[PDB]
Formats: C-alpha cells, sequence, structure tokens
C-alpha cells in the first residue's frame, strides 16, 4: 500500500490555485524569492 | 463623536490599504543639557512637556481672545489624564424634545407631563415654576436704573 494515485489531483489542484492567484491577486504577501532560492539548491542537491 | 468619526475613517483608510496589498492587479539627555546650560527653572517649563489646552472666547468688544490654559496633570475641567473629560451634556436634549414637542419654545406655556418631566430631570428649575419671589422678567443688571 502506498499514496501515489492523488499526485495528478495535487497538481490540477494547484495550478488552477495558481491561476486563480494571478487573476485575482498579485502575490505580493505570498514569500515568492525564498521558495526560489531555496529551490535553486534543492534541484542540485535532492536529484544527485 | 470626533474621535468616533477619526477612527472609523483609519480604519476604512487600514482595510483600503489591506485591500490594496492583497489585491493590486527618549529626552533624557535633552533635559540634562538644558539644566547644565539654563540652571534656572520657571513654572512654564514643566507643563511644556505635555499637551496643553486652548479655551479662547473672543467677542466684538474687542479684537482679543480670551485664552484659559487648564492643567493637564489633574483630573479638572478640560484635563486629558485618564479618559473622557467633563462635557456638560444630558442637559439640553431633553428641553429641545420638551419645547419641540408642542412648537412653543416658552415653557410656562406646555403640558402638565412636560412641566413635571422638567422639574424631574432639573431639580433647580422647580423653583421657577411655582412662582415665588415675584420679579418683573429676568433682568440681572437691574441695579443701574434701580438706584
Amino acid at each position: 500500500i502506498d499514496i501515489s494515485s492523488g499526485q495528478y489531483q495535487d497538481r490540477l489542484i494547484s495550478l488552477i490555485a495558481l491561476e486563480l492567484e494571478h487573476r485575482r491577486q498579485n502575490v505580493t504577501s505570498l514569500p515568492i524569492a525564498a521558495v526560489v532560492s531555496i529551490h535553486d539548491s534543492v534541484m542540485l542537491q535532492y536529484e544527485r | 463623536a470626533e474621535t468616533r468619526i477619526q477612527e472609523n475613517n483609519r480604519d476604512v483608510l487600514e482595510l483600503i490599504k489591506r485591500a490594496v496589498n492583497i489585491v493590486n492587479s527618549l529626552m533624557e539627555w535633552f533635559d540634562i543639557c538644558y539644566a547644565q546650560l539654563v540652571s534656572g527653572d520657571t513654572p512654564a517649563d514643566f507643563w511644556k512637556r505635555r499637551p496643553l489646552s486652548i479655551v479662547p472666547r473672543h467677542y466684538a468688544e474687542s479684537p482679543s481672545p480670551l485664552i484659559v490654559v487648564s492643567y493637564n496633570g489633574s483630573s479638572a475641567w478640560g484635563g486629558r489624564i485618564t479618559g473622557s473629560p467633563i462635557l456638560y451634556h444630558s442637559a439640553q436634549a431633553i428641553i429641545d424634545a420638551a419645547c419641540i414637542n408642542a412648537r412653543v419654545d416658552n415653557p410656562q406655556s406646555l403640558h402638565v407631563t412636560a412641566r413635571q418631566e422638567l422639574v424631574a430631570r432639573l431639580p433647580f428649575l422647580a423653583n421657577v415654576l411655582n412662582n415665588q419671589t415675584p420679579l418683573p422678567a429676568f433682568k440681572p443688571g437691574a441695579e443701574m436704573f434701580l438706584n
């Protein structure tokens, strides 16, 4: 038993949330630089 | 009322700013130095550290306001140290309502209920309705022509 069936549902929900946030809001209070900064090292640290 | 209006306006401005953000598209040294330099005190300096109160009352007889200064450190008239000061209220709305009830300005020609309400609300006004110590009209400045 494992949880590998809701990946597509989570991806589509995240995409819908992002598109509605872009259409209505303008990020601002949502941290967008910290996530990019941490992912810049996560991409080369977690996959290797 | 002005404070309530100001706080409502500031709350409106704060909520507008929040909506815009969400959707876009300390004299101790100074006192020591003053004491060292001036080396002299006057009564008109201790009250300068706290906000003062000015109550001018001018008139057409002479162009000079009647400035009134009240202590801020005491709960006197006009002082604001603990909360709402004396406002001298709850003594005009009832009189205005009584006068406008029968559309008659003079309270002498009012109803019995209005007279009873005025007596109950104003204990000092009960001495006029009984018609004691008769005097022609109400002329406080009678000494001149009387003499």
